[PDB]
């Protein structure tokens, strides 16, 4: 029924696999429902204001700010099942520290078993079709990983402050931050990644 | 003309050197060039001529296979020359037990340099354009050696048994074997790898 | 370029040499005490930018007389 | 105990490693590198911090600290010719002498050192400027 939606690292070879197989297939994919169509909905090329100048469509600063991504990421999701995606679109928890990157995504090449050929993930990055230019990312923060004094962790007590607020607004602000900070750990100063609003939805890890 | 380091005793200066001199290796196109020089160990087999009928060019299980694989090294130690390395291809003393890989090798990406660019590093691997395929690498934690000893690894052992006879045939054909550990060991099942005779000329690891 | 520095750097140690003869220490300079202190950038800056360790620890000119070092 | 000699005393092999060294030295990838090297001095300009948006040339000229700071310039440049196997430490042209030719080292615009029979363009008679556009010998 409904796709559930599990963490990259409970993801099974099996499961992944199939992650591998259908983004790499979906990247392909030249349709508008192609990833690459889907990857201008976030930014560049912006047309999100029809007629007067473009800007960046995808709402930031606002309390509208986590309803377009959330309807973005299902757009995705929706995509992959075309894919034949087995499961939804994993997520990656920053929150708990992690020692290494997940495998999935970090990994700049899959190696299938059976020795099969290492091949770029899909997942480790994508290109630009309208700019030619190839996402990628650098994260300057590598230190970001298990830094904790104990379970607190600096997200969990930004997230944790966010959490205790019952205006949904002033929630978004604290949460907001939060998400931000993703982004710019994984883009660091590379101008096509994450770092970039615009560039940052091509990489895959915008996704998960 | 030269001085062979270890590869941990490599500085960053020394080896920022040879990160950039295998990048420039990779880049020439000529004979003289990685592509061309990697050949000369297996496939493509040009060693009796082009001609079709062809075998492997390296010599193994002769007594001439200690010399070949030696003139080889010299042959890229040459190239780096050229590329500008200040020094000599370094060794990776497989015996000591390894308690990790080499970071040298292990880093992906070396993202250390004044610009702090990020980049893949050469040194990390390499791609087979004939094959069109790109080398892999499965390797065995095994290889941290444990022993009763602690200094006595079986290479160690199996390299020091070589080493105790007079007779060079003799000590070839204990020498040959203990060489034939890490090509297994890096290689693992991958067809395309240091673990296949043809392929492993491939991987940079090869040379240290 | 380097030649011709290294020309004037050796006229600049011809002449420490000369004050030496004169009984002033060579490496003290009396004067821009402020200035000499000032490491000189980018050798101040390491790494990535300056592989050099010498040069970096060098940085300060005080340091930079005693061509020896 | 790096020696300096005067141009015109050193010898071919010694002019061989200085010409062999600072050729590999242009092609260092490495912020060591040539290229990189020269950035010190002037454009493009490093002084602010590598990433500034004004930036300043690395000139402490018409300052005293001046000869302390080229002193450090051309060792940089000393030891990285050394990484490259500079047998002998940077020359020195004594332009104090009148001299009617200008130093064969740095003006032969080709080098055909004996040992390798080969002939190559002088790296010491110019470079190239990257960065800048002008990929021009350095005139
Ligand atoms: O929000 Cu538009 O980028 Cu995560
Ligand atoms: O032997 Cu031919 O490769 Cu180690
Ligand atoms: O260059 Cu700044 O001094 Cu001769």
């Amino acid at each position: 029924e409904n796709l559930v939606r599990k963490s990259v690292e409970h993801l099974t070879q099996e499961e992944t696999l199939d992650l591998q197989a259908a983004l790499r297939e979906l990247q392909m994919d030249s349709s508008s429902i192609g990833f690459q169509k889907i990857a201008a909905a976030h930014g560049a090329p912006a047309s999100c204001v029809h007629k007067d100048t473009s800007i960046a469509c995808c709402i930031h600063g606002m309390p509208t700010f986590p309803h377009w991504h959330r309807a973005y990421v299902v757009h995705m999701e929706r995509a992959l099942q075309t894919k034949r995606r087995t499961s939804g679109l994993p997520y990656w928890d920053w929150t708990e520290p992690i020692t290494q990157l997940p495998s999935l995504a970090a990994d700049p090449v899959y190696i299938d078993s059976q020795g099969g050929k290492a091949h770029t993930n899909y997942w480790y990055r994508g290109n630009i079709d309208f700019l030619d230019k190839k996402t990628n990312r650098a994260v300057d923060d590598r230190l970001f990983e298990k830094v904790k004094p104990g379970q607190h962790t600096h997200l969990m007590e930004s997230v944790l402050d966010a959490l205790e607020q019952d205006e949904f607004c002033k929630f978004e602000i604290q949460f907001e931050l939060a998400h931000n900070a993703i982004h710019y750990l994984v883009g660091g100063k590379h101008d096509y990644s994450m770092a970039n609003l615009e560039y940052t939805a091509y990489d895959p890890i915008f996704f998960l | 003309n030269k001085v062979r380091h270890d590869l941990s005793t490599l500085s960053e200066r020394d080896i920022g050197s040879l990160k950039y001199a295998l990048s420039s290796l990779q880049a020439d196109t000529s004979a003289d060039g990685f592509a061309a020089i990697a050949s000369f160990h297996g496939l493509p087999a040009k060693c009796n001529d082009s001609h079709n009928n062809e075998v492997a060019c390296c010599i193994h299980g002769m007594p001439t296979f200690p010399h070949w694989h030696r003139l080889y090294t010299l042959q890229f130690e040459q190239a780096l020359r050229r590329h500008g390395s200040s020094v000599a291809v370094p060794y990776w003393d497989w015996t000591k037990p390894i308690h990790n890989i080499p970071h040298l090798f292990t880093d992906k990406e070396y993202y250390d340099v004044w610009r702090n660019k990020v980049m893949p590093n050469p040194f990390a691997r390499g791609y087979v354009p004939s094959h069109d395929t790109y080398t892999v690498r499965d390797v065995q934690e095994g290889l941290f050696h444990l022993t009763s000893t602690g200094e006595h690894s079986a290479l160690l052992n199996q390299a020091l048994l070589a080493l105790e006879q007079h007779d060079y045939c003799d000590f070839a054909v204990q020498f040959e074997v203990m060489h034939n550990t890490i090509h297994y060991l890096v290689g693992g099942p991958q067809v395309y790898s240091l673990s296949s005779l043809h392929y492993a000329s491939y991987d940079p690891i090869f040379f240290i | 370029f380097y030649i011709h520095h290294s020309q004037t750097d050796r006229i600049w140690a011809i002449w420490q040499s000369l004050q030496r003869f004169r009984g002033l220490s060579g490496s003290e300079a009396n004067c821009a005490v402020n200035l000499m202190k000032t490491p000189l950038k980018p050798f101040s800056f390491g790494a990535p930018y300056n592989l050099n360790d010498h040069t970096h620890d060098f940085s300060k000119p005080e340091d930079t007389f005693d061509y020896q070092k | 105990v790096m020696i300096r000699k005067d141009i015109t005393q050193l010898d071919k092999r010694q002019q061989l490693s200085l010409v062999k060294a600072l050729e590999s030295m242009k092609a260092d990838h490495s912020s060591d590198g040539f290229q990189a090297i020269a950035s010190f001095h002037a454009l493009p300009p490093l002084c602010p911090s590598p990433a500034a948006s004004k930036r300043f040339a690395c000139c402490v000229h018409g300052m005293a600290t001046f000869p302390q700071w080229h002193r450090l310039y051309t060792v940089q440049f000393q030891d990285s010719l050394r990484k490259h196997g500079a047998v002998v430490g940077l020359p020195y042209w004594d332009w104090t002498l009148p001299r009617s030719e200008l130093p064969e080292l740095l003006t032969v615009s080709t080098i055909h050192d004996p040992e390798t029979g080969r002939d190559i363009p002088n790296p010491f008679i110019g470079s190239k400027i990257e960065f800048e556009g002008e990929n021009v010998h350095t005139k």
